[PDB]
């Protein structure tokens, strides 16, 4: 009754104590007495002050102990953690102290999982070495929900490579600014969430050292750069410009606080800044708001202060000023486009000026700007239209701009040929807010895919090695998401291919689509309407606004509102046209009917799919606290549904009997073979790796041999790392030490087995004298003192015995005296309890002789006699030599007796009949088994039976012998000393030994 | 000790020639010690307490046990010696045995003074 976790509705699991248990639930009363089914409730630590880096080190496998661990280490700023090879790694929310310095980076170089403390460098070593022994490349995959710290791991990653691989090298560092400027944005979420998703290549020579990088990117968020929401900015680069761009910029660019533009003001419009950078930025840059509420707080990200490390950043990676400041010139373009108004159309006179700012920085003529978004080609267009013109425009110059930044960021570090490559991939983050729209779409359903990935590789996999090569792994079963997956892609029936579709056809309709969708997967589990959605917040959605998705990571209702005009990328040719025509030559170079945004987005990710599933992955798991982007807040529920939805917690299960290394057992041994003196390799090569796994640590219960492949189990890394070793030394080494080992085991074998000779041989002797002993004490004449104490019904009575043996005619003489009375039972009934040590074994019987054997210690006589129609004796006899006389000490207790029967109303005959006994051996307690019954003459001619049942067991704990089953013989005679007064018998009886 | 017994187990296995777990008599001959037939019987009688007769490790090491050692060791390198001179050669190892090549690597990893042989105060060490 140890206490144990229960579920709580806020902390995930709680302490408690199980009080009392029905069939499929129980109560637990907490550290409130509650209900809880007992598949919720788990086995604790024993120790809740103790964190063990690997979660497979815990002594209780389970989602609750995982959950605590994770908390217990989260409570001392330990962020990372281990699943095997696999890393939880939670957000501090602030930097920790020197955890990723140089000095640290250093120190993780060539080590082992498991030889450091869980660190995200040690994933990346990993991955290096790997790639540098099993020539083979890498991708390094972090995934987690929005601000859960995916990028930030992805920078320490890559900064940990290119420190410690390098030699320039830095560029693949001093980019990220660059990106985070046009790709990254704050959001209800993150303050600097990645709005696009990023496949980031670092490349290796032969030498396995870095000869540059390549930077994937994947659909930047489109709609932002026109709108956003109250507390959400537009990208950080129009914020970074505003606040720290040189008074001379500012005018050339005709930029003004973010308040004035309308692609920045109906978000946030202040800027991240403390009390020292705020002095820094001018007045005529803060906004009304700013000025009313103050900065926006974040440890990372400060406005002013980016701008001069991207400023920075972009010397260090080779941009010149003057593509610096082409990129802030687009920048403003943009920023002005959207300040162009229309009227009932035509452009209304206050955005005249709008109109010559963004012409001239676009590098446009006024006329052909204003027709372009005015006019359809050839007939005029609306208001509305016209709105949709501009921000179209927008759109795709930012777009273009972004391809450029990151093309011009690959341009950095250029390879002209590599061997391997390790990968880092940053996704954005799963996410969902009041109204969800394409872009959220689009983006959990890329999380879908990795998530498959990780399923795919860690899951499935794993468990299909296991069974190939015949382990006897546990299964591990859990819920799939491809069904998710199929329902997104599929062809002809998959939402992307529904949404092409309702592009394709005449008159296009959101509501069309939606019905679609819900009509063609009418009882699918990854599907439904609106209206069974939990919250009651989004109820009133009919079926064609909108639908739900049960994604992985939860079920998320999307308003499929805007879901056709964003699945198109396509750009009108009058809009086309003018941009690609512009005076500027920067803006030419920007750009070298229906494009679908979905299908391109599918295509991209199934040929990063194709790049994965040809290298070796590595997993990080990146898991948010809270909500509230504060430091020290544990939200126990919100994490717990992250290790599930994950499928952390079902890889714990897994490693409960799972192997996460192994090798080939094959490939293992002929690279040992190869220096194995010629003698050591004539021995079985299982025996070999058993001697060398014996020598690097290991015991039998961390490996097993599979069919094919040798596992190893969790927490054994750099075991297996040394044994993987290549290095002829090392291998001449160990060849050598356990040469060594065999020598002296052979060695051991053969002296121990001289020494188990040796021992058996004077065992028996040992044997023998002892039975010798025994026996040279029966050779002549031994006198005999008996004594019993007898309760029989309550009558209490005493009798001394006194008498000679002579064991080699087997004869006994004794008298008996009773020194209380009167017997109250006949002397007869006591002849069998009145020393068969000195029964007569011939020649060839005294191997079978275990009275002679326990002698002189002796042994214990138990007998239960029972006369027939009436009452049972018990006796206990102890019988042993005390000096040269055997003596003989016995206790008797009667019960059930018959007042009137034979035995207390004295009707037996003073006479007794010869009797066979039946000895055997009692294998178990080391002694003898007899049955016999004893026929008693009554006086009117009839037989009062006696049946015994008897038990002997030595007193030492010295050798005795067992015999073969045999019986003895006996005569007995009564008669009486005609001199004595007192109430006896004495006995003459003769016994011989016979087969 | 926990040594003493995983030495013995290893030893034990030269008993289970078959590799079953299951002879004492075969193993006793061989290893050149002349008691007969009739006391294997009544020794083994001590420890089988099933009645099977099946020898179990358990059992082998009980069956050893008496109520000296110091003088066991020594009659062990008496086994070793054929003669008896007070130093083991190849050509004697090689009959307690049963390659050559390997006899001599195994005579040659003992030898700690350097004589081409091993003698009783380094038979020890080898043992522990
Ligand atoms: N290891 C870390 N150390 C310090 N701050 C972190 C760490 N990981 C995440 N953060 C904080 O959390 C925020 C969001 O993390 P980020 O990596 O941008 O989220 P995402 O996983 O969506 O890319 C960052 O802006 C940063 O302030
Ligand atoms: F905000 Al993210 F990946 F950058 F979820
Ligand atoms: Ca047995
Ligand atoms: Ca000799
Ligand atoms: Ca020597
Ligand atoms: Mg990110």
């Amino acid at each position: 009754g140890k206490p144990v976790w229960a579920p709580h509705p806020t902390d995930g699991f709680q302490v408690g104590n199980i009080v009392d248990i029905g069939p499929d639930s129980l109560t637990i009363e907490p550290l409130k007495t509650f209900l809880a089914l007992i598949n919720q409730v788990f086995p604790a630590e024993e120790d809740s002050k103790k964190d063990v880096e690997d979660n497979c080190s815990l002594m209780y496998l389970n989602e609750a102990t995982l959950l605590h661990n994770i908390k217990v280490r989260y409570s001392k700023d330990r962020i990372y953690t281990y699943v095997a090879n696999i890393l939880i790694a939670v957000n501090p929310y602030f930097d920790i102290p020197k955890i990723y310095s140089s000095e640290t980076i250093k120190s993780y170089q060539g080590k082992s999982l498991g030889t450091m403390p869980p660190h995200v460098f040690a994933i990346a070593d990993k991955a290096f070495r790997d790639m540098k022994v099993l020539k083979l490349s890498q991708s390094i995959i972090v995934s987690g929900e929005s601000g859960a710290g995916k990028t930030e791991n992805t920078k320490f990653v890559l900064r940990y490579l290119t420190e410690s691989y390098g030699t320039i090298d830095d560029r693949i560092v001093e980019a990220n600014p660059l990106l985070e400027a046009f790709g990254n944005a704050k959001t209800v979420r993150n303050n600097n969430s990645s709005r696009f998703g990023k496949f980031v290549e670092i490349h290796f020579n032969e030498k396995s050292s870095v000869v540059g990088g390549f930077v994937s990117h994947y659909l930047l968020e489109k709609s932002r750069i026109c709108v956003q929401g109250k507390e959400e900015r537009n990208y950080h680069i129009f914020y970074r410009l505003c606040a720290g761009a040189s008074e001379d910029i500012r005018e050339r660019l005709h930029l003004s606080s973010p308040d004035n533009f309308r692609y920045l003001n109906r978000g946030c419009t202040r800027y991240f800044a403390n009390k020292e950078t705020d002095k820094q930025i001018l007045q005529n840059r803060k906004s009304p708001e700013y000025l009313k509420a103050g900065s926006l707080k974040d440890p990372l990200l400060d406005d002013h202060g980016d701008f001069i490390r991207m400023c920075t950043a972009m010397k260090k990676i080779g941009l010149d000023d003057e593509e610096k400041l082409d990129l802030f010139r687009v920048v403003a373009g943009v920023l002005h486009l959207g300040n162009i108004d229309f009227e009932e159309c035509n452009l209304k006179n206050k955005s005249t000026q709008a109109l010559e700012y963004c012409a001239e920085l676009l590098g446009l003529d006024q006329d052909d700007l204003r027709v372009s978004l005015t006019t359809r080609v050839k007939v005029p267009l609306k208001v509305e239209q016209a709105n949709n013109a501009r921000d179209a425009l927008a759109k795709t110059v930012y777009s273009h701009l972004f391809d450029h930044v990151v093309n011009r960021v690959n341009q950095c570090f250029p390879f002209e040929t590599s061997s391997y490559f390790i990968g880092v991939l940053d996704i954005a983050g799963f996410e969902y807010f009041e109204h969800n729209s394409f872009e959220q779409f689009c983006i959990n359903y890329c999380n879908e895919k990795l998530q498959q990935f990780f399923n795919e590789r860690i899951l499935k996999e794993e468990q299909e090695l296991y069974q190939k090569e015949g382990l006897g792994v546990n299964e591990v079963h859990y819920v799939d998401n491809q069904d998710c997956i199929d329902l997104i892609e599929a062809r002809l029936v998959g939402i992307l291919d529904i949404l092409d579709e309702e592009n394709r056809l005449p008159q296009p309709s959101d509501q069309h689509f939606t019905s679609a969708v819900h009509q063609k997967h009418k009882d699918h589990f990854r599907l439904s309407i609106p209206r069974k959605s939990k919250l009651a917040i989004h109820r009133n959605i009919r079926d064609d606004e909108g639908f739900i998705i049960r994604h992985f990571a939860g079920a998320v209702c999307y308003e499929t509102t805007q879901f056709v005009e964003k699945n198109n990328d396509a750009l009108h040719m009058s809009l086309e046209s003018l941009i690609c025509e512009s005076r500027d030559k920067f803006i030419r170079e920007l750009f070298e009917s229906f494009i679908s945004v979905g299908n391109k987005f599918k295509t991209q990710l199934n040929l990063l799919l194709d790049k994965l599933r040809s290298t070796g992955a590595s997993f990080i798991r990146c898991i948010k606290p809270n909500l509230k982007m504060t430091s020290h807040h544990f939200e126990g529920a919100q994490i717990l549904s992250q290790l599930q939805c994950s499928g952390m917690v079902s890889v714990l299960d897994l490693m409960q009997g799972g192997f996460p290394s192994r090798a080939s057992f094959h490939e293992l041994y002929n690279m040992y073979k190869k220096y194995m003196p010629d003698k050591l390799a004539r021995l079985d090569p299982r025996l070999f790796c058993k001697a060398l796994f014996k020598a690097l640590g290991l015991n039998e219960i961390d490996y097993k041999f599979g069919l094919t492949k040798v596992f190893f189990r969790p927490g054994k890394f750099a075991e297996f790392d040394q044994i993987m070793k290549s290095d002829p030394d090392h291998l001449a080494e160990l060849v050598k030490r356990v040469n060594h080992w065999l020598i002296c085991s052979r060695w051991k074998k053969v002296q121990w087995c001289s020494l188990s000779v040796i021992k058996l041989k004077n065992k028996i002797k040992y044997r023998a004298e002892a039975v010798s002993k025994g026996e040279e004490l029966f050779t002549g004449v031994v006198p005999i003192l008996v004594e019993l104490d007898g309760d029989v019904n309550g009558h209490k009575f005493s009798v001394s015995g006194e008498g000679e043996g002579d064991a080699t005619y087997g004869k006994l003489t004794l008298k008996f005296i009773c020194t209380t009375g009167k017997l109250p039972v006949p002397w007869p009934t006591l002849v069998t309890t009145f020393v068969q040590c000195f029964a007569r074994y011939p020649d060839h019987m005294r191997q079978h002789d275990f009275f002679k054997s326990a002698m002189p210690e002796g042994y214990v006589q138990e007998r239960t006699i029972f006369f027939k129609d009436d009452g049972n004796y018990k006796t206990r006899a102890e019988v042993k030599f005390e000096g040269d006389t055997l003596v003989n000490r016995i206790e008797l207790k009667g019960i059930d007796f018959k007042e009137d029967g034979n035995i207390l109303g004295h009707k037996l005959e003073y006479n007794y009949n010869s009797h066979n006994v039946y000895i055997m051996a009692d294998k178990q307690k080391n002694g003898i088994k007899v049955n016999f019954k004893i026929r008693h003459n009554i006086e009117d001619g009839s037989v009062q039976l006696a049946d015994h049942y008897q038990q002997n067991t030595p007193i030492g704990d010295g050798p005795v012998l067992l015999p073969d089953n045999h019986y003895l013989s006996y005569q007995s005679a009564l008669s009486k000393d005609p001199n004595e007064k007192r109430d006896h018998m004495v006995l003459l009886e003769f016994v011989t030994a016979a087969g | 000790t926990e040594e003493q017994i995983a030495e013995f187990k290893e030893a034990f296995s030269l008993f289970d020639k078959d590799g079953d777990g299951t002879e004492l008599g075969t193993v006793m001959r061989s290893l050149g010690q002349n008691p007969t037939e009739a006391e294997l019987q009544d020794m083994i009688n001590e420890v089988d307490a099933d009645g099977n007769g099946t020898i179990d490790f358990p059992e082998f090491l009980t069956m050893m046990a008496r109520k000296d050692s110091e003088e066991e060791i020594r009659e062990a390198f008496r086994v070793f010696d054929k003669d008896g001179n007070g130093f083991i050669s190849a050509a004697e190892l090689r009959h307690v045995m049963t390659t050559d090549e390997e006899v001599d690597e195994m005579i040659r990893e003992a030898d700690i003074d350097g004589d081409g042989q091993v003698n009783y105060e380094e038979f020890v060490t080898m043992m522990t």
